[PDB]
């Protein structure tokens, strides 16, 4: 993911969707590795789908 | 009280802007330069009494000019009706906040001057005079009905009370206990003079005035109608106004329906004006539809008509 | 080019400025601009060198990856523009292109205004503005004609240099035409390229003043830039003009837009479209893509961030052209 | 880490409700035993110093 | 008729 | 005939004429014993008001002119926007006015 | 615009009220520039021809025709007045005063229902009629 | 022009082209403000003032401005403080008699009838010991102390004052009740104007200081999504970081120091 | 081995609030019986769907 979408500034955390309904200790904790892994998983899933057929 | 005094001190020191350059015009020098004013030397108590009398007379003139003989103003500037007011009379008696504020200012002046004349007569001691002045300047809201007519004035009142809490609990230490004998009226007198500074131009403007001598589509439609009917032959405009109004409504409906609108017999200048009007009304229509949808989705209080209309527009 | 947050407009503009043979060749050699002098406390030159660096990354015959990160160039752009044209918030392609060309022209002039830079040599041309002041319309006809002798409301000589041509689309037809055609308006390229014919008089009205700015091209740059005006601020919001420009992509003759004494100077006026920046979507959440003509081959490629598609030559005219780069041959 | 014209202020507007002993009981100023806070009675200040 | 009211409206607005 | 000529009986104090501040609009002394001395007094007091306004007259009027110019330039009144088409609409023959159709087609 | 007929003096008003015998006379006291009057007059024009069979609408300017200010308590920026056979009809809207609408409803159907109820009660003989809706609460949520 | 006998205005206001009268009535709030700002001090029995009165008696302004020398004024009010405290300690049954109305509805007493010939009972003047208050006992309780002396004030305008050091020492002694006898601004550590500005800009209240509405919109600390930066598993706690710490060093203990003024350090 | 804490999504809460608002506005001249029936139906649907999550 970082080979195709490099992030030198660790900017992957700025737009990470998280469930604000739960308290802070109950939400997802935006660790660098966890944020990168989530973005990578979503990127792989999106790449599996052609954009014209559908968009995620 | 200490904390709020600090709050107002900080607010004054922070909202402070340097004074702006003037041309140095003095009001009283101009007054003296005219024939209507003359100078003399008078006792402060005498001019206080004279100012109270002049204020009472001027308020009487203002009341009687409206022919409101059913309202009587006493020498303590307490205005009261003499009979049950008719709705017409009640509307006629709506003097506004400016008149009441000026009347209560004159009442405060009457209180101060009356305390001073009471001291000058010899009925009360000078200590009693100073304590009475402190009470007057610390209890303006209680002694005088000022806060209702000007809400911001309430703030000043709290200042005075805070200042009392600042002085009393320092004045009442040691042998002196709680009592009505504390006279120190610098702070409240300062505060009320500073309020008077701010409100002087407002009352002067009111007296000068009194003694002198959403729906964008509807307005757009009215303005375009006026512009078209001005550039209209006089002998033909009897029914052509209604015809062009019907044409405007048809053009708006046609735009709302994504259907072509091209009147063959309509001249091209009038047609171009109608096109411009439809464009402007459509821009307003789209913008207000989006704004209303945002308001409704956010959770603002709306009635049925608004939602129905918005749904239609959307 | 990688899309760092919302910077697709900058990627489109940079790709448009790339694939331009002269400017790209100038920036592909570091020696062409390294030795020019700079002021001590000058930050504009960071735009130049990095841009050249970017070119050398784009045109690398042997690269480890098939994409290039514009992060350094965009950081230089943000620093030089004083928090304008950010990487997080996307800006107008036309405005960014104008600022970037002006900044490249200024920074390449070493410690002085070099009248002839590569930017000026490639993109800048000379155009003759015929500004004709107008009397106020709310005047009697006799006074209106009397003001014609004032020698103030006549054509003037304000000939200047244009870096790009701002073409103004006609307003949307509002009501759809009764014909079977689509609701999307269609206008030929020569129709928008009519304000610069010479006789067409577009009204210009500032506050309490009227004008008639006639335009006449006097020097055609080797690479012509068209800045088609799409986004217009109406009384309430910003509307993007959906008009479709019908333009050819292999032959455009501008000989009819030049003065007769001017037509003789330029032997060549046949322009081929080489770059086409297209804006899609609403004015707020818009996206930028580019159609670039790959020389050597004849293929046309559409680039949008990291997406490179092989577009057919016929389909380019269908999209809402925003910015265009043409080669004079 | 994780209307009504109110003449007198409300007690909830109070500050200085501290938990640190260093801030609740603050060591007053003893100006060499010769300076006194303004306003307060001098004899009271002398007695309670 | 309509113009008489239009002039009154324009003058007052 | 007055309003009672209809034989009806009831079952500017208008809210429009009243403002919470300044009370009801309209001078209470609009008409009265006005003579040369009254005119002289009004002139003197108007001169005094002008002299008082002279304190910041230049800068205040400059700022007012700039503000109104920018307000008109930014937001134009709808009559200003339609004045161009209104004036271009003058060039029309009176014969064409009778030719305006209805919306029946 | 304001295609609705206007009355320029008290004489026009007091023979307009007596002109209609089988139709309810509606009089809007106010000012065209007043926005609220603008809303009501737009609503009235939207239903001007719908109630032509049993109602008529006239517009009266307060400044032009101020003689009815004292007798009808015309102190609001706008009022709507209902007459039939020289008799005023009071409408119980729930607003406290039954003599005048004193407000601009955006829905034309509400005004249509109000005028229909006024006509039904006036032809039957009742001088006071009950609105088929309560306007004390704006019904906004 | 020149000043006229006071009986002229007396007769005019006793006896009473309406345009002149109405135009004069417009400036009444200035009359009120100038009357109230020229209010006599507790140590003065009679304070004669220059008065600009309308020829028709419609209005009368107190022309002068209350110019007072700051040290003399503060010393006089300190002496007033002492005398007031002594009198309140003396009189257990002090009776307030201040009057909120101008004799209620009663007509305004005529000054020439019952105030003109009545002499004041006394003033609140403090008794001054001649041995220590020698330089000031001559003028400490005048309407304007040294207005007619050329050496100490500039002149009749009463705009500049210069005093000899013994007089200022006596004035400082007489005003010791109104001064805290602080010799430093160290008493105002984290409690001065700049500290209050820093507290307000950070939406925090000093214990002894006031409280303000937030200067900028504040996001709840429960909204942040547990970044590695604000991970509480890494933070070592020894003492609670108080508001005073953040005000003292706004750029170290605050994550968004905006419109913060650096407080003056130790003197 | 694990605890699955349940909650109602804020989207569903907003849908319920909007349904209540629609019931309130669309009341107008309707009988109180039908308004209460609509509220009862909304509440029954919400509770029978979000049984534990409501608590």
């Amino acid at each position: 993911y970082l080979t195709e979408h490099p992030d030198p500034n660790n900017e992957n955390i700025v737009g990470y969707n998280n469930k604000k309904c739960w308290p802070r200790d109950a939400r997802m904790r935006l660790m660098k590795h966890d944020v990168n892994l989530g973005r990578a998983v979503f990127w792989d899933i999106k790449n599996r789908l052609p954009r014209s057929v559908t968009t995620v | 009280s200490y904390q709020k005094l600090l709050k107002y001190y900080v607010l004054n020191a922070l909202k402070h802007r340097p004074p702006k350059a003037q041309k140095k015009r003095y009001l009283f020098r101009s007054f003296k330069a005219t024939k209507f004013f003359q100078s003399t030397k008078l006792d402060w108590v005498e001019v206080g009494l004279q100012v109270c009398r002049q204020g009472y007379n001027m308020l009487n003139l203002l009341i009687h000019r409206k022919n409101l003989n059913y309202l009587h103003l006493d020498y303590n500037f307490n205005l009261k009706p003499v009979k049950t007011l008719t709705t017409k009379e009640r509307k006629k008696s709506r003097f506004g906040n400016a008149f009441h504020l000026c009347r209560e200012v004159l009442r405060l002046t009457k209180l101060v001057v009356d305390s001073h004349v009471q001291y000058r007569l010899g009925n009360v001691d000078a200590f009693q005079l100073a304590d009475g002045l402190q009470y007057i300047f610390a209890h303006v809201g209680q002694l005088t009905g000022m806060y209702r007519y000007k809400y911001k004035l309430m703030r000043q009142i709290r200042m005075c009370k805070d200042l009392k809490h600042l002085i009393y609990y320092r004045f009442n230490t040691g042998p002196v206990g709680k009592g009505p004998g504390c006279g120190f009226w610098a702070a409240g007198w300062r505060v009320w003079l500073f309020f008077m500074r701010g409100i002087t131009p407002l009352l002067e403007r009111w007296l000068g005035n009194l003694l002198a001598r959403s729906h964008f589509d509807l307005e757009l439609r009215a303005a375009v109608m006026h512009d078209i009917l001005d550039m209209m032959p006089e002998g033909i405009k009897q029914n052509k106004a209604r015809t062009i109004l019907q044409h405007l409504s048809e053009a708006w409906r046609c735009w709302k329906a994504n259907i072509p609108w091209k009147v063959p017999g309509l001249p091209t200048p009038i047609e171009n004006m109608i096109l411009r009007y439809v464009k402007a009304k459509a821009d307003w229509w789209t913008n207000t539809a989006h704004y209303n949808r945002e308001r409704i989705r956010r959770g603002a209080t709306v009635d049925k008509t608004v939602c129905k209309k918005n749904l239609g527009r959307l | 080019l990688n899309n760092i947050k919302a910077n697709d407009y900058a990627n489109a503009v940079l790709q448009a400025l790339s694939n331009v043979p002269p400017l790209r060749n100038y920036f592909l050699e570091e020696d062409n601009y390294k030795n020019i002098k700079r002021p001590p406390g000058d930050i504009m030159f960071l735009l130049v060198q990095r841009f050249g660096e970017l070119m050398r990354k784009l045109w690398n015959p042997r690269n480890f990856k098939a994409h290039v990160s514009p992060h350094e160039m965009l950081q230089a752009v943000v620093l030089c523009s004083k928090k304008t044209f950010q990487i997080t918030k996307q800006g107008d392609g036309v405005d960014f292109l104008s600022w970037f060309l002006n900044a490249l022209h200024s920074a390449l002039g070493g410690t002085k205004k070099k009248k002839k830079t590569i930017v000026t040599d490639v993109f800048q041309g000379s155009m003759r503005i015929f500004t004709k002041k107008l009397p106020h319309p709310d005047l009697p006809a006799e006074e209106k004609e009397q003001l014609l002798h004032n020698d103030e409301y006549q054509e003037t000589m304000v000939e200047s240099t244009f870096m790009y041509l701002t073409l103004d689309l006609p307003t949307a037809p509002l009501y759809k035409d009764e014909k079977e055609q689509l609701i999307i308006p269609q206008v030929p390229l020569f129709n928008i390229l009519a304000k610069f014919n010479g006789i067409t008089e577009k009204e210009y009205k500032t506050y309490k003043e009227n004008f008639l700015k006639r335009f006449q091209l006097t020097k055609l740059p080797p690479y012509l830039i068209f800045c088609i005006k799409r986004f217009t601020k109406n009384n309430f919001f910003v509307e993007k003009n959906p008009t479709i420009v019908n333009f050819p992509i292999t032959n455009v003759d501008l000989r009819e837009y030049l003065s007769e004494e001017v037509q003789a100077v330029h032997k060549n006026t046949t322009y081929d479209l080489i770059a086409n920046i297209v804006h899609d979507g609403k004015p707020s959440e818009g996206s930028y893509r580019i159609h670039v003509l790959h020389h050597g081959t004849g293929k046309w490629y559409e680039l949008q961030d990291l997406q490179v598609t092989d577009i057919l030559p016929q389909m380019i005219t269908l999209s809402e052209a925003y910015i265009q780069i043409w080669k004079r041959r | 880490y994780l209307r009504k014209f109110v003449f007198e202020w409300d007690a909830s507007e109070d500050t200085s409700i501290d938990y640190n002993p260093l801030y609740k009981e603050r060591h007053q100023v003893q100006l060499l035993g010769r300076g006194f806070i303004a306003g307060i009675d001098l004899k009271q200040q002398k007695r309670e110093q | 008729d309509i113009e008489s009211s239009l002039k009154q409206l324009a003058e007052r607005r | 005939v007055p309003g009672l000529g209809r034989g009806a009986t009831g079952f500017d104090l208008n809210d429009t004429n009243y403002d919470e501040f300044n009370g009801y609009a309209g001078s209470l002394f609009s008409s009265g014993p006005y003579e040369k001395d009254d005119e002289e007094a009004d002139a003197i007091y108007a001169a005094l008001d002008k002299r008082m306004d002279e304190r910041r007259k230049e800068r205040r009027e400059q700022r007012e002119k700039e503000e109104i110019e920018k307000y008109r330039m930014e937001r134009p009144k709808i009559q200003q926007q339609f004045s161009d088409l209104k004036r271009k609409l003058a060039e029309v023959t009176e014969e064409e006015w009778l030719s305006i159709p209805e919306v029946g087609d | 615009s304001y295609m609705l007929p206007h009355l320029h003096n008290g004489w026009q008003v007091d023979q307009a009220i007596l002109s209609e015998e089988d139709r309810v006379v509606v009089i809007r006291f106010g000012h065209d520039w007043d926005p609220t009057c603008m809303k009501m007059d737009e609503v009235l024009y939207s239903i001007a021809e719908k109630v032509k069979n049993f109602a008529v609408i006239y517009l009266v300017d307060i400044t032009e025709v101020p003689d009815f200010n004292k007798m009808y308590e015309l102190y609001d920026p706008c009022t709507v007045m209902f007459f039939f056979r020289n008799k005023h009809i009071m409408i119980d809207l729930g607003t406290g005063n039954n003599n005048k609408i004193n407000w601009a409803m955006e829905d034309k159907q509400e005004m249509v229902d109000i005028i229909e109820t006024v006509y039904r009660g006036a032809r039957k003989g009742r001088g006071l009629v009950v609105s088929p809706k309560d306007y004390s609460t704006k019904y906004r949520y | 022009k020149e000043d006229m006998p006071p009986e002229h205005v007396r007769k005019i206001i006793r006896d009473h082209d309406k345009r002149v009268y109405l135009g004069a009535l417009k400036y009444m709030p200035h009359a009120v403000l100038k009357l109230l700002e020229n209010m006599p001090m507790p140590w003065e029995q009679i304070r004669d003032v220059p008065v600009l009165y309308h020829i028709t008696g419609a209005i009368s302004f107190v022309n002068e401005i209350p110019w007072v020398i700051e040290p003399v004024y503060i010393s006089q009010w300190g002496s007033m403080w002492i005398m007031m405290r002594r009198e309140k300690r003396d009189r257990r049954h002090f009776k307030r008699m201040r009057f909120p109305p101008f004799d209620d509805e009663e007509p305004p007493l005529d000054y020439a009838d019952n105030i003109l010939d009545v002499e004041p009972l006394e003033a609140i003047q403090l008794e001054l010991d001649p041995e220590e208050d020698a330089p000031v006992l001559d003028w400490f309780y005048d309407h304007q102390p040294l207005r007619d002396s050329r050496k100490y004030v500039n002149g009749s305008t009463y705009q500049r004052w210069q005093f000899t050091l013994p007089m200022m020492s006596t004035l400082y002694r007489l005003a010791n009740q109104l001064l805290t006898d602080l010799v430093d601004d160290n008493y105002f550590y984290l409690f001065d104007l700049k500290a209050f500005f820093t507290s307000k800009a950070l939406n925090m209240a000093i214990p002894g200081g006031p409280k303000f509405e937030p200067l900028v919109r504040d996001i709840n600390l429960q909204d942040e999504d547990w970044n590695e930066f604000n991970d509480i598993n890494k933070i070592i706690i020894r003492q609670p970081i108080r508001t005073e710490y953040k005000i003292a060093f706004p750029y170290l203990y605050n994550n968004l120091p905006h419109h913060v003024h650096l407080t003056w350090y130790h003197t | 081995t694990a605890q699955c804490f349940l909650r109602v999504d804020d989207e569903s809460m907003q849908r319920f609030h909007n349904r209540v608002r629609q019931i309130l506005m669309a009341s107008g001249s309707t009988t109180f019986t039908k308004i209460v029936n609509k509220w009862n139906t909304a509440l029954i649907g919400l509770m029978t769907y979000f049984r534990e999550a409501v608590v």
